[PDB]
C-alpha cells in the first residue's frame, strides 16, 4: 500500500543503501583485489570479485539495490566489462554530493552539476586519448593484455589474445561499412569438451557444431551453399488429427508412424535434388538425420534464422531456395578455409571466414573440460577491446590515472568560472577521486599523501599519460608501463553512473504498492 | 550427537561412566553375587548379577562407555569371568589417571607406562600359575573350577549348580579339545524348586508336546513355522470359514486336510513333526489317530534352537521336505523334564552342540539368576578344555601383580613412572570391590594381604570373616581361576581403557 | 541483510578460522590423540585423521567450509598431511593480526606472504636429497607417515604390511593407489591385526567335499548371473505372492538350472582335460544347491559371493575378461592364476588368487572384533597406501619431523626485504606459522612448547644437521640419522595449500548475511 516519507529522509536512505555495495567493489576494482563473502542461508560459501553476483543470490533493497542490478546488466550486453565500474562510480557520487548540498539546500542545482561534470569530462578524457593503429598487431598487443590481468589471469592471457584480435575485425553489420562496435550475438563464444592448446585453431569466422556430427555428413567444400526449406525441403513437420478414437486400436499406430512418415518425405527431397548443405530453422533430430547422410549431405539443425542469414554471407552463398534455383550472387565468395576436427563422435565444423556481419563463434579450449569456462571469461574480455579500438582507435593510458584525471580537472574549473555552480560541480569533483585513493590503500602507507603527488603532477606533467598504477600505488609513466584502459568501458559506465544517482535524488518517495 | 568445547570428553565424559559403570561389579564380582533390578521395555522384574548382561538391555547415552561395552561382551563370549573384570579395571584405572592429568602428566605419556606396565602383567601371571588341575572325564575336577565364576553369578545354591553344570559339560563331549559358546542351550521351565534343576541332552522343546508316540529310534524332524489351519501351498493356501454352509463342509474337510498334509511330511522323512505354526482342533484329531508326533506351539527361539544344530530349515510354506530341510537326532522319546512332559531328543554323537539344563523356578523371576550362572560357565569350560593352567581363587591373584609392579616403578622411571604405579592400584580395585561389598574398610583389606605377604594365597572373600576381618586361603577352597580367564580380561581391559581416555570434543555445527 | 565491514568484519573470519585449528590442535604426531566423532547418525567414529573429522561433522562457521576445501585438495593428490595442514595456516593468521591491529592493512600482508612462499619451495629443491626405492628404506618412511594420521601402537602394526602392498607394482609409480585398494573386515580374536594376502581375495567362498581345495593351475572365467536363471545378467522377477506361485517358482529353476550347467562340464574339458587342471567359476550371487554337487564332483572349484569390486580387479590380476553369464568362452580369454586356495578363518571364507600376472592388486585384511578398533585400524591403512605411494613415486624425499620447517625459517631472515616493507609483514608471520609443528609436538610432550623450540634452533645453527622435534620424545635430535623422514609430495603441496586459503581469508573484509 501507499506510504509517505518526504525529501532528505527518504534521499538518506539512498546512500544508506548505495554505499555498503560500493565499498568492497572499490577494493576489488584495479590490479589489486579483495573478496566479498556471502555467508548464504542454505550455508556454504560463494566469494567473487563481483557485487552484483553477490546481490543477486539474495539481499535486495527498494531503492539503489535494485538498480544496481539492472544498470551493470545493460553493461554486460553492451562492452561486456566493466560491470564492476558502475556500481562503484553510482554509490560515491550520491555518497559524497547529497548531504552537504542539501543541508544548504538546493536539491535541483546538483542534478544540473550532474550534467556539467559529464560535459567537462567527455573532453578533457577524449584529450588525453591516444591514437594507435590497428594494422599494427604489436600495438594491440599491449592493450588487450591488460584486460585478461585485471581478472589476474596470465596463463591464459597469451592464448586469447591471438584468436580474439583477427576476429572481431571481420565482424561487420549488416550496413557492411561498420565494423565499430560488434555487439554481442555479431560477436560470441561456444566451447567444445576437453581439448588443450595444441588443439586450438584461430577462428575469425564462425562455427556449427550441428553442422558436420557425423563421418558421412559433408567433409571439406571450401564454399557450401546452404538451402532454404521451401522446394528442396518442406515447412511441414507434425501429425494429423483428421480422425481421432482411443476406442481404436489402429489409432494409437497410426498417431505415430504420422510423425515418422512426415521425416521421411521431408528427407527424400534432398536426395532427389542434390544440396551439399541444408539448413532447418525448425530443428531436426538424430533419426531425421539420418537419411540425409546416406546422399552425403550435411544438415544444420536447431538454429535460428538471423544466424543462418549472416552465416550465408560468411559461407560464400546467398540463400537459395533449392539447388536449382540459380540467380545473381549476393556473396559469391566468403570462406577462406574449411576444416572438421573430432573430439567424441561429434564433429565440429571450424569455416574461417572474412569481413561478413556472421556470428563470429571462435573455437576455444581450455585444459580440461573445467578449464573451457575460465577460458570463456577471458575472450569475453578480450572480444571487448577488439570492438573498443575498431570503434576508436584512440584510446587512454589509463590505470586508475583515467578516474584521478578527470577528478583534478574538475577542480580546476570550479576555481576558474565562479558562478552558483562552482560548490555542486567541487562536490562530484572529490566523489571521483575516493576511488583511485582506495587503490593505494591495498599498497600502503598514507594514501592521501602519495595522493597529493598525482595532484601536482596533473597540472605539471601529464594528467594521465604519467598517471598512477594502483600496484605501485605511486606515479608510474602510464605508457612506458603498458597498462591501458579501455576508452569504450570508461565512456559508457561514466554516462549510466551520473544518470543512476540523479534517479534517486529525484525520488522522494517510496510506496510498497 | 550434541556439540561439545573445551576438551569436556575426557575430563567430563570418562568419570561420568565410571561411576555408570561402578556397584553393579563393585559387589557381584567375587565370593556372592547379588542382585539388581533391570525392568525392560515389556515391564517385568529382571535380575542380573552378570556384567555383559545388564548392559545389553541399557541404552548407554555416554559414548565413553559403549567402548567399554563391546570389550565386556567379547569377554563373555571368551571367559564369563573375564567380563565382570573389564569393567571394575577400566573405571578406576580412568579416576586415578584423572589426577595424574593435574599435575600436568600429558595424556599419551601416560598411555604409555600403562601398556608396558601391561605386557609386565603378563609376565608375572606364570608365577602366578599356582597348580594344574584338568580331567575333563571328571564332574568333580570341573565342579571347583567353575565354582568362583557361578558365585559372582549367583547368590543362591552355589554348590548344587555347580554339579548341574558339570555334568552337562563333561558329559556331552569328554574327549573334545575345544568346547563350543552354544554348547548348552538353556530351557526355561517353570514349576519346582532351584534344586530340582536337571540336566538332559539334546534339544528340549519346551512348549507343548502332543501328537502319539511312534518311534524312539527315528528322530527325523521337517522345521516349519507354517499352520496346519489350512495352509498348504501345493493347493491352494486358502481357507473357507467366512461363509457358514462351507464353513461345516471344511471342518469335515480339516480331517482329510490334515492326513494329506502328515504324510507329505513324513514319506519323505519325519516321525516328529517340528511345528510354529498352529494346529486346529480338527488338526489335532488327525495326528492322534495317524500316530506322528507333534511339537505343537513353538516360538521363534523354539525353531531356531533345532534348526542350528540338525541343519533342518523352516518356510512359511509346506511341501514335502527336501534334503536340506531335514535333521536328523540320535533319538527322541518322551519323559518328563523336571516333572514336566515335554520332547527330548538326544544328541551326544550327532554333532553334539546342545545339551539341556533345565531351569526350574515356581517363578521366572528365580530362573533368570541361574540362566546367569550357567551361560556363563558354558564359556568357563572352554577355558578349561584348552588349558590347565591354574590360577588361584578370585581376589588373590590381585596382589602380587600390585606388588611387582611397584618394583616396576622403581626401576624403569621416566614419565611413565607415575603411570605404572597407578596400574598397580588398579590391580587392588578388585579386591577394593570386595570390601565395598563386605562394607569394612578399604584400606584394611589391603593391609592384610600385604602384611602376610602371601601372593597367590589370602584375600578377603564374602564371608561372615569379612565383616570382623580375617584372610584366607582361596588358593585351596574349590574357588580356582584359569590362566587365560586373567589374560583375556585384562587385555581386552586394557584396549578398552586407554581408548576412552584418548578421546577429545566432539566436532559439530 | 547485515553487513559486517572493514577490520571488524575481517575479525570474525579469522577468529572463527583460529579456533577451528585450537581445537584439532591436539592431533598429530603419535603423541597426539584420537578424537571421538559423532555425527548425526550415531556409532563411534574415532579418528585422529584431520580428513574424516571435517567431513562427517565440524564446527559451522564460513571458515570451516574452507578448512575442509583445502583439506579435499590435499588429500585426493598426497593423501597425507590433512592434520598438518590446519595448524601452519591458523598461526599465519595470528601474526597477520597483530600488525592489522597496530593500523595497517590486510592487503600487504597478504602479498608479503606470496613472496615469502616462493622461496620456500625453492628452498625445498635444495634440502631433498635422493633416497631409495628399496624396501627398507621406504619402512622408515612408511613409521613416520603413519604416524601422523594415528597413534603410536597402530602405526607400528602397519609398516611392514603396507610397504610390501606398494612394492608390488610393475614399475607403475604413481602418487595414489586406485587397484590396491581392498577392504575386507572381520570381527575376529585378535582385537586389532592386519594381516597380508598379496593378490585379489574373494568375499567369500563355496566348498564342498568333492571341491579341489588346493588347484595350481586355475583357469579362471568369471560370470556374474546366475545358475538360478538362464539367459540374465541381471535378475528376473519372482512368483510366491500367492500359495500358488512358490511352487511354480521353484519347478521352473529346474529348467534354467539344467541349460547352464552344461556349458561349463564342456568348456572344463577342453582346457584341463578331464581332471588334470582346475577351473575356477565365479557366481556373484545365490549358487543352487542341485549345481554345487555337480560342479563339485567334475573338478569345478565354484565360488559364492563376490562382488562387482572383485570383478573389476579379477580381470586385472588374472588377465581375464569379464563375462556376466554362465556360458563358454575362449580358452585364451580366460585368465590364469598359477595359485587358488581357501583359508577358512573365523565364520568366513577368504578365497586367495596367488601368482598374479599383474599385481596392481593386494588386499589387507581387517580384523578387529569391536567396531571402535575396526574404525581406527581401517582409516590408517587408506592414508597409509597412499602416503608410501607418494615416497616410490618421488625421487627425492624431505627430512622429516619439523627438520625443514626450523631451517626454512631461520634462512629467511628478517630485514633482506627493503623495498616498502610489505614484504617484510608477511616474510616475518610465515617464519613463526612453520614454526608451529616443533611447537605442537612440544605441547603433546613433556617441557614447555617454545622451551624444546629455541633448542631446536640452537642445534639448527650447526650445520650439516637438521634438527626437529622428536614424534617419540619430544626431544631435539638429528632427524635424519634417527630415520625419520616424510615424503616430498606432503612438503610441496602443503606450501600451496595453507597459502591460498589464508591470503583469501584476509581478502574477505565484507561478508553478507
Amino acid at each position: 500500500n501507499t506510504k509517505r516519507e518526504s525529501g532528505r529522509k527518504v534521499q538518506s536512505g539512498n546512500i544508506n543503501a548505495a554505499k555498503t555495495i560500493a565499498d568492497i567493489i572499490r577494493t576489488c576494482l584495479g590490479p589489486k583485489s579483495m573478496m566479498k563473502m556471502l555467508l548464504d542461508p542454505m550455508g556454504g560459501i560463494v566469494m567473487t570479485n563481483d557485487g552484483n553476483a553477490i546481490l543477486r543470490e539474495i539481499q535486495v533493497q527498494h531503492p539503489a539495490a535494485k538498480s544496481m542490478i539492472e544498470i551493470s546488466r545493460t553493461q554486460d550486453e553492451e562492452v561486456g566489462d566493466g560491470t564492476t565500474s558502475v556500481i562503484i562510480l553510482a554509490g560515491e557520487m550520491l555518497s559524497v554530493a547529497e548531504h552537504f548540498l542539501e543541508q544548504q539546500m538546493h536539491p535541483t542545482v546538483v542534478i544540473s552539476a550532474y550534467r556539467k561534470a559529464l560535459d567537462d569530462m567527455i573532453s578533457t578524457l577524449k584529450k588525453i586519448s591516444i591514437p594507435v593503429d590497428i594494422s599494427d598487431s604489436d600495438m594491440m598487443l599491449n592493450i588487450i593484455n591488460s584486460s585478461i590481468t585485471t581478472k589476474a589471469i596470465s596463463r591464459w592471457s597469451s592464448l586469447a589474445c591471438n584468436i580474439a584480435l583477427d576476429a572481431v575485425k571481420m565482424v561487420q553489420f549488416e550496413e557492411n561499412g561498420r565494423k565499430e562496435i560488434d555487439i554481442k550475438k555479431y560477436a560470441r563464444v561456444e566451447k567444445i569438451p576437453g581439448g588443450i592448446i595444441e588443439d586450438s585453431c584461430v577462428l575469425r569466422g564462425v562455427m556449427i557444431n550441428k553442422d558436420v556430427t557425423h563421418p558421412r555428413m559433408r567433409r571439406y567444400i571450401k564454399n557450401p551453399r546452404i538451402v532454404l526449406l521451401d522446394s528442396s525441403l518442406e515447412y511441414k513437420k507434425g501429425e494429423s488429427q483428421t480422425d481421432i478414437e482411443i476406442t481404436r486400436e489402429e489409432d494409437f499406430t497410426r498417431i505415430l508412424q504420422m510423425e515418422e512418415e512426415y521425416i521421411q518425405q521431408l528427407c527424400e527431397d534432398i536426395i532427389q535434388l542434390k544440396p551439399d548443405v541444408v539448413i532447418t530453422e525448425k530443428g531436426i533430430s538424430d533419426l531425421a538425420q539420418h537419411y540425409l547422410m546416406r546422399a552425403n549431405i550435411t544438415a544444420i539443425r536447431r538454429v535460428r534464422k538471423t544466424d543462418n542469414n549472416r552465416i550465408a554471407r560468411a559461407c560464400g552463398a546467398r540463400i537459395v531456395s533449392r539447388p536449382e534455383e540459380l540467380r545473381e550472387d549476393d556473396v559469391g565468395t566468403g570462406a577462406g578455409l574449411l576444416e572438421i576436427k573430432k573430439i567424441g563422435d561429434e564433429y565440429f565444423t571450424f569455416i574461417t571466414d572474412c569481413k561478413d556481419p556472421k556470428a563470429c563463434t571462435i573455437l576455444l579450449r581450455g585444459a580440461s573440460k573445467e578449464i573451457l569456462s575460465e577460458v570463456e571469461r577471458n575472450l569475453q574480455d578480450a572480444m571487448q577491446v577488439c570492438r573498443n579500438v575498431l570503434l576508436d582507435p584512440q584510446l587512454v593510458p589509463g590505470g586508475g590515472a583515467s578516474e584521478m584525471a578527470v577528478a583534478h580537472a574538475l577542480t580546476e574549473k570550479s576555481k576558474a568560472m565562479t558562478g552558483v555552480e562552482q560548490w555542486p560541480y567541487r562536490a562530484v569533483a572529490q566523489a571521483l577521486e575516493v576511488i583511485p585513493r582506495t587503490l593505494i590503500q591495498n599498497c600502503g602507507a598514507s594514501t592521501i599523501r602519495l595522493l597529493t603527488s598525482l595532484r601536482a603532477k596533473h597540472t605539471q606533467e601529464n594528467c594521465e599519460t604519467w598517471g598512477v598504477n594502483g600496484e605501485t600505488g605511486t606515479l608510474v609513466d602510464m605508457k612506458e608501463l603498458g597498462i591501458w584502459e579501455p576508452l569504450a568501458v570508461k565512456l559508457q559506465t561514466y554516462k549510466t553512473a551520473v544518470e543512476t544517482a540523479v534517479l534517486l535524488l529525484r525520488i522522494d518517495d517510496i510506496v510498497s504498492g | 550427537a550434541k556439540h561439545f568445547s573445551g576438551l569436556e570428553e575426557a575430563v567430563y565424559r570418562n568419570i561420568q561412566a565410571c561411576k555408570e559403570l561402578a556397584q553393579t561389579t563393585r559387589t557381584a564380582y567375587g565370593p556372592n553375587g547379588m542382585n539388581k533390578m533391570v525392568i525392560n521395555h515389556l515391564e517385568k522384574l529382571f535380575v542380573t548379577n552378570d556384567a555383559a548382561t545388564i548392559l545389553r538391555e541399557l541404552e548407554v547415552q555416554h559414548p565413553a562407555a559403549k567402548m567399554i561395552v563391546m570389550a565386556s561382551h567379547m569377554q563373555e563370549q571368551e571367559v564369563g569371568d573375564g567380563t565382570n573384570f573389564v569393567l571394575v579395571f577400566a573405571g578406576a584405572l580412568l579416576e586415578l589417571a584423572e589426577e595424574l592429568l593435574r599435575i600436568g602428566l600429558s595424556v599419551s605419556e601416560v598411555i604409555e607406562g600403562y601398556e608396558i606396565a601391561c605386557r609386565k602383567a603378563h609376565e608375572i601371571l606364570p608365577n602366578l600359575v599356582c597348580c594344574s588341575a584338568k580331567n575333563l572325564r571328571d564332574i568333580d575336577e570341573v565342579s571347583s573350577l567353575l565354582r568362583t565364576s557361578i558365585m559372582s553369578k549367583q547368590y543362591g545354591n552355589e554348590v548344587f549348580l555347580a554339579k548341574l553344570i558339570a555334568q552337562a559339560c563333561v558329559s556331552i563331549f569328554p574327549d573334545s579339545g575345544h568346547f563350543n559358546v552354544d554348547n548348552i542351550r538353556v530351557c526355561k521351565i517353570l514349576g519346582s524348586g532351584i534344586s530340582s534343576s536337571s540336566v538332559l541332552h539334546g534339544m528340549v522343546f519346551k512348549k507343548e508336546t502332543e501328537g502319539d508316540v511312534t518311534s524312539v529310534k527315528d528322530a527325523k524332524i521337517a522345521v516349519y513355522s507354517c499352520p496346519f489351519d489350512g495352509m498348504i501351498t501345493e493347493t491352494k493356501g486358502t481357507v473357507l470359514i467366512k461363509t457358514a454352509e462351507e464353513l461345516m463342509n471344511f471342518s469335515k474337510g480339516e480331517e482329510n486336510l490334515m492326513d494329506a498334509q502328515v504324510k507329505a511330511i513324513a514319506d519323505t522323512g519325519a516321525n516328529v513333526v517340528v511345528t510354529g505354526g498352529k494346529v486346529a482342533d480338527m488338526a489335532l484329531h488327525y495326528a492322534n489317530k495317524y500316530n506322528i508326533m507333534l511339537v505343537r506351539l513353538n516360538s521363534k527361539w523354539d525353531l531356531r534352537r533345532l534348526c542350528k544344530t540338525v541343519g533342518a530349515t523352516a518356510l512359511p510354506r509346506l511341501t514335502p521336505p527336501v534334503l536340506e530341510e531335514m535333521g536328523h537326532c540320535d533319538s527322541v522319546y518322551l519323559s518328563e523334564v523336571g516333572d514336566t512332559q515335554v520332547v527330548v531328543f538326544k544328541h551326544e554323537k550327532e554333532d553334539g552342540a546342545i545339551s539341556t539344563i533345565v531351569l526350574r523356578g515356581s517363578t521366572d523371576n528365580l530362573m533368570d539368576d541361574i540362566e546367569r550362572a550357567v551361560d556363563d560357565g558354558v564359556n568357563t569350560f572352554k577355558v578349561l578344555t584348552r588349558d590347565k593352567r591354574l590360577v588361584p581363587g578370585g581376589g588373590a591373584t590381585e596382589i602380587e601383580l600390585a606388588k611387582q609392579i611397584t618394583s616396576y616403578g622403581e626401576t624403569c622411571p621416566g614419565l611413565e613412572q607415575y603411570a605404572i604405579k597407578k596400574f598397580a592400584e588398579a590391580f587392588e580395585a578388585i579386591p577394593r570391590a570386595l570390601a565395598e561389598n563386605s562394607g569394612v574398610k578399604a584400606n584394611e583389606v589391603i593391609s592384610k594381604l600385604y602384611a602376610v605377604h602371601q601372593e597367590g594365597n589370602k584375600n578377603v572373600g564374602l564371608d561372615i570373616e569379612a565383616e570382623v576381618p580375617a584372610v584366607k586361603d582361596m588358593l585351596e577352597a574349590g574357588i580356582l581361576d584359569t590362566y587365560l580367564g586373567k589374560y583375556w580380561a585384562i587385555k581386552l581391559a586394557t584396549n578398552a581403557a586407554v581408548t576412552v581416555l584418548r578421546v577429545d570434543q566432539i566436532i559439530m555445527a | 541483510a547485515e553487513v559486517a565491514r572493514a577490520q571488524a568484519a575481517l575479525a570474525v573470519n579469522i577468529s572463527a578460522a583460529r579456533g577451528l585449528q585450537d581445537v584439532l590442535r591436539t592431533n598429530l604426531g603419535p603423541k597426539g590423540t584420537m578424537k571421538m566423532l559423532v555425527s548425526g547418525a550415531g556409532d563411534i567414529k574415532l579418528t585422529k585423521d584431520g580428513n574424516v573429522l571435517l567431513h562427517e561433522m565440524q564446527i559451522q562457521h564460513p571458515t570451516a567450509s574452507l578448512i575442509a576445501k583445502v583439506a579435499t585438495a590435499q588429500d585426493d593428490i598426497t593423501g597425507d598431511g590433512t592434520t598438518s595442514n590446519v595448524l601452519i595456516i591458523g598461526e599465519l593468521l595470528k601474526q597477520a593480526d597483530l600488525y592489522i591491529s597496530e593500523g595497517l592493512h590486510p592487503r600487504i600482508i597478504t602479498e608479503g606472504f606470496e613472496a615469502a612462499k616462493e622461496k620456500a619451495l625453492q628452498f625445498l629443491e635444495e634440502v631433498k636429497v635422493s633416497r631409495e626405492m628399496d624396501r627398507e628404506t621406504l619402512i622408515d618412511v612408511a613409521r613416520t607417515s603413519l604416524r601422523t594420521k594415528v597413534h603410536a601402537e597402530l602405526a607400528d602394526v602397519l609398516t611392514e604390511a603396507v610397504v610390501d602392498s606398494i612394492l608390488a607394482i610393475k614399475k607403475q609409480d604413481e602418487p595414489i593407489d586406485l587397484f590396491m585398494i581392498e577392504i575386507m573386515e572381520m570381527k575376529h580374536k585378535s582385537e586389532t591385526d592386519t594381516s597380508l594376502i598379496r593378490g585379489l581375495v574373494l568375499d567369500h567362498g563355496a566348498r564342498h567335499p568333492d571341491m579341489k581345495k588346493r588347484v595350481e593351475d586355475a583357469y579362471i572365467l568369471t560370470c556374474n548371473v546366475s545358475l538360478e536363471y538362464e539367459k540374465t545378467e541381471v535378475n528376473s522377477g519372482f512368483f510366491y505372492k500367492s500359495a500358488e506361485e512358490r511352487e511354480k517358482l521353484v519347478k521352473a529353476e529346474r529348467k534354467f538350472i539344467e541349460d547352464r550347467v552344461k556349458k561349463i562340464i564342456e568348456l572344463k574339458r577342453k582346457v584341463c582335460g578331464d581332471s588334470d587342471k582346475g577351473f575356477v567359476v565365479i557366481n556373484q550371487k545365490g549358487i543352487d544347491p542341485f549345481s554345487l554337487d555337480a560342479l563339485s564332483k567334475e573338478g569345478i572349484v565354484a565360488l559364492r559371493r563376490a562382488k562387482r569390486r572383485n570383478m573389476e580387479r579379477l580381470t586385472l590380476a588374472c588377465g581375464g575378461v569379464a563375462l556376466n553369464s554362465f556360458d563358454d568362452l575362449s580358452p585364451d580369454c580366460l585368465g590364469h592364476a598359477g595359485l587358488v586356495y581357501e583359508y577358512t578363518l573365523g565364520e568366513e571364507k577368504f578365497t586367495f588368487i596367488e601368482k598374479c600376472n599383474n599385481p596392481r592388486s593386494v588386499t589387507l585384511l581387517i580384523k578387529g572384533p569391536n567396531k571402535h578398533t575396526l574404525t581406527q585400524i581401517k582409516d590408517a591403512v587408506r592414508d597409509g597406501l597412499r602416503a608410501v605411494k607418494n615416497a616410490i613415486d618421488d625421487g627425492c624425499v624431505v627430512p622429516g619431523a619439523g627438520a625443514v620447517e626450523v631451517a626454512m625459517a631461520e634462512a629467511l631472515i628478517k630485514h633482506k626485504p627493503s623495498v616498502k616493507g610489505r614484504a617484510q609483514l608477511g616474510v616475518q608471520a610465515f617464519a613463526d606459522a612453520l614454526l608451529i609443528i616443533p611447537k605442537v609436538l612440544a605441547q603433546n610432550s613433556g617441557f614447555d612448547l617454545q622451551e624444546t623450540l629455541v633448542k631446536i634452533q640452537a642445534e639448527h645453527s650447526e650445520s650439516g644437521q637438521l634438527v626437529g622435534v622428536d614424534l617419540n620424545t619430544g626431544e631435539p635430535m638429528v632427524a635424519a640419522e634417527v630415520g625419520v623422514w616424510d615424503n616430498y609430495c606432503v612438503k610441496k603441496q602443503l606450501l600451496h595449500s595453507c597459502t591460498v586459503i589464508a591470503t583469501n581469508i584476509l581478502l574477505v573484509d565484507e561478508i553478507m548475511r
